[PDB]
């Protein structure tokens, strides 16, 4: 379709120069901040988690039809009793494991669904706890340069 | 099974929780 | 700024999923495997790069009014007598070198100039020949890990 | 300064490309 190689080209410059931009440590926005803490953080997540169990996802059996209800249940058992920013490290760790098996497992279209109910649920019941606690920024002081 | 899962989450998360104060 | 419009809770939940899928070595489409493979052979490229030589960001000097015939310099010659593979790979980790050394040396601003620059010269000048040799799937053949 | 730079890009894109 016209248009698109030009701006599938524009997309690789802008990613090959975010990658090494953030490689090299630097943040040059907000959300970029947010997103390399969180990245860092679900990196450091993932590793305790590993050194104490098997790994995420391991004897969850997700199939197209049945990975919402594991998903809800997991999610809303994972926050029942309180948020903080411990467990919505944990919720994102979830998710990105979730993805993971999903792709292995040849299921790769439940990986735009998944994020779709991150995506939900974070703006309907994780943000005003956000808010109400300073927002990424205060994410960014814990979490940042880690 | 996916009770287990949850309770791992959210214990690890509050680990990680506590030793970034 | 570079990804002016990506603050959306949405897209930070996009930009974890994406960060844990090709970090485990998975692709959600075919835009994504260039991409992956692009900035691995960066990465690669520029450790040889360092290894032969200095600091690829070990720069000649880069000032505002003296960027843009720097690039055009260094890329016409990279190119004068051909093009392949390695070169596109040694056009984009010099951008992201430039990119580096600009805001390392609080010149900002030049990171979205260099962005069009590079965009340019790929839309323009390299395109043609990316469409004859099979196009960036060929590329991901041939530099794709998995 | 330039000259050199684009002769050490060449020289190690041609031998990148050739390894793949
Ligand atoms: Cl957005
Ligand atoms: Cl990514
Ligand atoms: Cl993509």
């Amino acid at each position: 379709p016209l248009g698109s190689m030009s701006q599938s080209n524009r997309e690789l410059v802008v990613d090959f120069l975010s990658y090494k931009l953030s490689q090299k440590g630097y943040s040059w926005s907000q959300m970029a901040a947010v997103k390399q803490a969180l990245r860092e953080a679900g990196d450091e997540f993932e590793l305790r988690y590993r050194r104490a169990f098997s790994d995420l996802t391991s004897q969850l059996h997700i199939t197209p039809g049945t990975a919402y209800q594991s998903f809800e249940q997991v999610v809303n058992e994972l926050f029942r009793d309180g948020v903080n920013w411990g467990r919505i490290v944990a919720f994102f760790s979830f998710g990105g494991a979730l993805c993971v098996e999903s792709v292995d497992k040849e299921m790769q279209v439940l990986v735009s669904r998944i994020a779709a109910w991150m995506a939900t649920y974070l703006n309907d019941h994780l943000e005003p706890w956000i808010q109400e606690n300073g927002g990424w920024d205060t994410f960014v002081e814990l979490y940042g340069n880690n | 099974d996916m009770e287990n899962l949850s309770r791992r989450l959210k214990v690890t998360g509050d680990l990680f929780d506590i030793m970034s104060g």
